[PDB]
RNA sequence: AAAACAGUGAAAUUGUGUGUGGACCCGAAUGGAUCGGGCCCGUCUUGAAACACGGACCAAGGAGUGCACAUACACU
């Protein structure tokens, strides 16, 4: 079963993170950008080393497309969180989900 | 002039449109990507993407812009000769002393794949040759044979950029 | 039909994917069936759309108008001209680089055959080519 | 001619329709609703029990303020009724289709009520006199009916 | 008072079948739970979501016009 293999392949090679919010103020949301936390990264200086890296959301139960790709654009706040952009806008139903950080840089056009 | 043209056609001088077309094309042209410097013949590298991810392999050459050429060891880990984008490789500080005679080419390892190749494995003279070169450098060395067999696993308890390779 | 203007062939998809799909429905046309969807400007003393409160819909205006070069262009990269005679195509003979023809609905079968034969020899694109004449 | 409200083959089916019937619209559709998809011999048996007050018609759409009854439990509800006048008409209509089936050369068994529908016919006007010198309406609401039964493939 | 063609046959409204939702609109999406913003219009009024008035629903009809007399502007 290909899904079980594709997971183990990704698990061995990537860092792990979770999606927790869109970019927002107290009143309005900006769904083009999403906010991520990475496992053991806990300062803004530590987080700067990931700016530019590729990210992937893998979803095996999906009928349309099994994974969405994206890129980390900027650091956010002072405790090591980041801001990222994806080829499609993330649904509110997909918040709380697991994200993979891929250890190589890509250009803003590739996504 | 006939009445259909004296009214409808009048909206635009369309003879100008070529000039617009050029400017638009320019703007949406892709940005350039840099060819890296850090890799030397016979560097061991770890594969990060596609069907062969997690295995150690040996880098041979630049090929076609960002494309690079690598060999596994069909005896030791079963991976043959292939091509990949040079960014999908993690560098490590081990360098073998191999030198090759000529240029060779192989199938690309695309990032998106549907199915695993569990069967149907054969070798060319050049695959044989290159293995029978690489193997000599490996046989004489203590645990190197086993090193190529275990997949790589990232440490889940510390930040990646703290580690050295 | 799958045809494209040769001068824009490598650009047409950028153009098409860039066009807006916004609609400007009349206010409260969703509430009562007697008000049609066609735009009319609200003129009430209290009206929330005229006063531009956040959460009300947007109103039409000049800011939304497309660039002068792209405007009026069909998805195949040509502009259109209406025709009803053989003697109409004769006008397009200088303009066939950017314009294409669309035969008017009321022209009948026997006449359409004569229009299409002329279009072939002059080298003019007709977009209703199949039309009623499929049988 | 009549355009029946759905498309089923002439072979392996039997049909009837009537117009402007003088049974009451809302009562008739509650009857038709419950015998849909039922086998024809079962339908005729059930309708005989309703005439004898041994079983009831359950109500779902035209049902406000209706009485509760132990016979309704057979269809998972509390509310039911006994509309004798509509039942006598539908029963006659179904019995005639068994004559047609037999005469046409299908079996008298394995026939299932695949389609049945009721429509409103135009009103017949009437009047009642009220107090303070007023006159008010007192109209009648008739109906139109279609049925198609088919042979089970089994 | 109503009532033309034994033409065409819209909307309100009803039944049956198939799909999608629990008042609905705008912005953004998922294989899938939804997220953010929005009080009912018209009108008099310092001030209306109002415990101010008119509005059950659909079609069709429905309100700055003509002449005379001086006048300022544009055009011949």
């Amino acid at each position: 079963m290909e899904v079980i293999k594709k997971i183990e392949l990704k698990e061995r090679v990537c860092a792990k993170g979770t999606l927790y919010s869109h970019k927002r103020s107290k009143k309005n949301i900006y769904p083009r950008y999403s906010l991520i936390t990475i496992e053991n990264v806990k300062t803004r200086e530590a987080a700067m080393k990931y700016v530019g890296n590729a990210v992937e959301l893998f979803k095996p139960e999906s009928t349309k497309e099994e994974s969405i790709h994206g890129i980390i654009k900027a650091v956010h706040g002072r405790s090591g969180a980041v801001r990222a952009k994806f080829s499609r806008n993330i649904s509110p139903v997909e918040m709380g989900s697991k994200v993979y950080i891929k250890l190589y840089k890509m250009n803003e056009d590739e996504i | 002039q006939r009445l259909n043209i004296s009214n409808i056609k009048n909206y635009y001088t369309a003879d100008d449109i070529p000039a617009f077309a050029e400017k638009l094309l320019e703007l949406h042209k892709p940005a350039p990507i840099e060819l890296r410097t850090d890799l030397v013949q016979g560097n061991v590298v770890v594969v990060l993407e596609g069907e062969y991810a997690s295995y150690r392999v040996v880098y041979l050459s630049r090929t076609e812009d960002n494309k690079a050429l690598c060999m596994g060891l069909p005896s030791i880990n079963g991976i043959g000769l292939f091509e990949i984008d040079e960014r999908f490789l993690l560098r490590t500080s081990i360098v073998l002393d191999i030198r090759l005679d000529k240029k060779y080419r192989a199938k690309e390892s695309k990032r998106s794949f549907k199915k695993f190749n569990t069967k149907e494995k054969v070798l060319t003279k050049e695959e044989n040759d290159i293995e029978e070169l690489l193997l000599k450098e490996i046989e004489n060395e203590k645990f190197m044979k086993k090193y190529f067999e275990t997949p790589y696993e990232i440490n889940n308890t510390v930040d990646f950029y703290e580690i050295n390779h | 039909m799958d045809i494209v203007n040769p001068s824009l062939s490598k650009v047409i998809d950028i153009i098409n994917k860039g066009k807006s799909k916004k609609q400007f429905k009349r206010f409260q046309s969703w509430r009562v069936k007697r008000v049609s969807e066609s735009w009319r400007k609200p003129r009430g003393i209290d009206n929330r759309m005229r006063r531009k409160f956040g959460g009300a819909p947007d109103m039409p205006g000049i800011g939304y108008k497309k660039p002068n070069a792209i405007r009026f262009l069909l998805p195949n990269g040509y502009r259109k001209i209406m025709v009803a005679c053989v003697k109409d195509l004769e006008a397009l003979i200088s303009l066939n680089s950017f314009y294409c023809a669309e035969i008017r609905h009321a022209v009948g079968s026997k006449k359409r055959i004569e229009i299409l034969e002329r279009a072939e020899e002059l080298g003019i694109l007709v977009i209703n080519k199949e039309g009623k004449l499929v049988k | 001619a009549h355009k029946y409200s759905c498309d089923i083959s002439e072979a392996t089916s039997v049909r009837s329709q009537y117009n402007n019937i003088k049974i009451k619209f809302k009562n008739t559709r509650e009857v038709c609703n419950i015998i849909k998809t039922m086998e024809l011999n079962k339908a005729i048996a059930y309708l005989n029990d309703v005439l004898r007050f041994k079983k009831c018609i359950p109500v779902f759409r035209f049902a406000k303020k209706c009485g509760r009854t132990p016979q309704a439990k057979e269809f998972g509800t509390d509310k039911g009724k006994w509309p004798v006048k509509s039942v006598a008409f539908v029963k006659k209509m179904l019995e005639d289709l068994l004559v047609e089936a037999e005469k046409k050369g299908l079996g008298t068994s394995e026939l299932v009520i695949k389609h049945i529908q009721v429509n409103q016919a135009p009103k017949i006007y009437g009047r009642k006199h009220g107090a303070f010198g007023r006159i008010k309406p007192y109209n009648k609401s008739p109906s139109h009916i279609e049925v198609i039964a088919v042979k089970r493939e089994h």
